[PDB]
């Protein structure tokens, strides 16, 4: 039973993620708990353990950690029994650094767990784990420290992975940490962002299939000319798309310096296209000539809602129509009022 | 006119005299930038700050000196220090002379100013030309200067031609 549970847990932890972390919590307990601590440390290097205020075996391990490496007499009094306890206590004190310590500093249990996991895992890996957990606080307090190695080139990949997900606050943290979209964004990165199916579902594929009006491969790669065509369809008459232009077409043919002068505009367009409200609002906050793109977003969301209502679709259009375009319109109106007030 | 009037260094003529906007963080923080020589003409600097950059003479002037070493700042001390400095600068509408190098106490000062900015305090950052992260980047035109680099918060930057760093 116990052996089977331990074997199953160890096997599961080996599954690729990199590796799923494991943390053990102990609340007092008998000497079997101490032997289990020793066995867990021996079995795998990543076997962090957190001590609890509960009196018992946890108290003995906490005392051993505090003593680190009179005391022997006190341990014997607390405990042949003393020798048996010391046989495990020596290992516990020797490896006390790996084992986490809890007391009544580090009051927050969640913070203690996060710190213990970060220490045990042994910072691209720490940042990736924090992003996976969806906890900006731990990354800011723990993942971000002076003198961090931060290998060149991995941070951009992490930024792209975060953009794929809906971790808006993580994007804000990276931007405030010095991660600049101005140079990071590239044509291939934007194409991958558009084509990726990870994250919340979007109806762009339906629109593309409608626009081309021709047989298309299943899950065919979506290019920027196609998205430009879809933008033309939804926006309305005239207003030729910047993507469907001769100079951009020449650039696209040559590429397949590939960095857009106004990346915020394209990022806002992508976010609105894939139905991500918070990202759209943030990119509206930080971009330039905000009112124009706010009006564009209002128009485009209204067009999307109408198109969805026309054929098939679900009730989500009701959520969009008057609560996505409407919000952008109200924002534009407020900005106009403020500008008129100032001058 | 400044390039002909001011020569920055044996000896080298003119050079620099170009503002750079630090569009690295949330705030671009556009600022002036001029690289004067080790020898300075008080009239030249006074006219450039008052007239060329259109800055009114302040009723108060502050010169701040601190170590270049980077050390952690005490929380209790810093909490009062930043708030008091920001309040005094805003009330006086005064120029603040500080080191142009981000590293050191200046860093905390700039951060405190940033945390208390969002008054348009007209600071003045003076640092050696050699300490600049990318001296050649400045080369008068707007320069990106992506965020050792100088602090972005400080405005009306001046520098000295110290040659070797």
């Amino acid at each position: 039973e116990v052996k089977l549970r331990r074997q199953l847990e160890k096997h599961i932890s080996l599954q690729k993620i990199q590796g799923v972390p494991v943390v053990a919590l102990i609340v007092e307990g008998g000497p079997n708990v101490i032997s289990i601590v020793l066995e867990y440390l021996r079995d795998t290097p990543p076997v962090p353990v957190v001590v609890c205020d509960g009196s018992g075996r946890a108290s003995d391990i906490l005392a051993f950690g505090h003593k680190y490496s009179s005391l022997r007499d006190q341990l014997l009094v607390t405990i042949t029994q003393a020798q048996h306890l010391f046989i495990i206590l020596m290992e516990c004190m020797k490896k006390k650094e790996l084992i986490t310590v809890f007391r009544m500093g580090h009051q927050d249990i969640d913070l203690a767990i996060l710190t213990a996991l970060l220490k045990g895992a042994n910072a691209p890996d720490q940042l990736s784990l924090a992003l996976a957990w969806n906890r900006v606080d731990i990354a800011r307090s723990q993942i971000f420290i002076y003198g961090q190695q931060w290998p060149v080139g991995s941070l951009e990949q992490a930024m792209l992975d975060a953009l794929v997900l809906d971790r808006v606050d993580f994007v804000k943290l990276l931007i405030e940490n010095g991660v600049s979209m101005h140079r990071f964004l590239t044509i291939s990165r934007l194409e991958e962002l558009y084509n990726t199916r990870h994250g919340p579902s979007n109806t762009l594929y339906h629109l593309v299939r409608d626009v081309k009006k021709g047989n298309l491969p299943p899950d065919y790669r979506i290019s920027l000319i196609d998205i430009g065509l879809v933008i033309e369809y939804l926006m309305g008459g005239a207003y030729r798309c910047n993507y469907t232009r001769k100079r951009f077409r020449t650039l696209y043919h040559n590429l397949f310096i590939n960095h857009f002068p106004f990346p915020f505009h394209e990022l806002m367009v992508w976010a609105v296209l894939m139905k991500r409200q918070k990202m759209a609002l943030f990119f509206w906050q930080h971009g330039e000539e905000a009112m124009a793109k706010a009006l564009v977003a209002c128009k485009l969301c209204k067009a999307m809602a109408h198109e969805a209502s026309e054929n098939d679709m679900v009730d989500d259009i009701s959520q969009e129509l008057n609560h996505n375009s409407r919000d952008f319109g109200q924002l534009a109106v407020e900005l106009l009022d403020q500008s008129y007030k100032q001058d | 006119f400044y390039k002909r009037e001011c020569v920055h260094i044996q000896l080298s003529p003119t050079d620099a005299f170009g503002t750079i906007e630090f569009q690295g963080g949330g705030h671009s923080n556009k600022a002036m930038y001029v690289r004067v020589s080790f020898d300075t003409k008080p009239d030249l600097l006074l006219h450039l700050m008052t007239k060329e950059w259109q800055l009114e003479l302040p009723k108060l002037l502050i010169s701040v000196h601190g170590g270049l070493q980077n050390f952690e700042l005490q929380p209790k001390l810093k909490q009062v220090f930043g708030k008091g400095l920001i309040k005094a600068a805003m009330t006086t509408g005064a120029w603040i002379f500080t080191g142009g190098v981000n590293t050191g106490v200046i860093r905390h000062v700039g951060d405190a100013l940033k945390d208390h900015a969002s008054g348009k305090i007209c600071t003045i950052g003076i640092a050696p030309w050699g300490i600049v992260e990318n001296q050649e980047d400045l080369i008068d035109v707007v320069r990106p200067y992506q965020t050792t680099v100088l602090n972005s918060m400080h405005s009306h930057f001046i520098l000295a031609d110290n040659g070797t760093t």
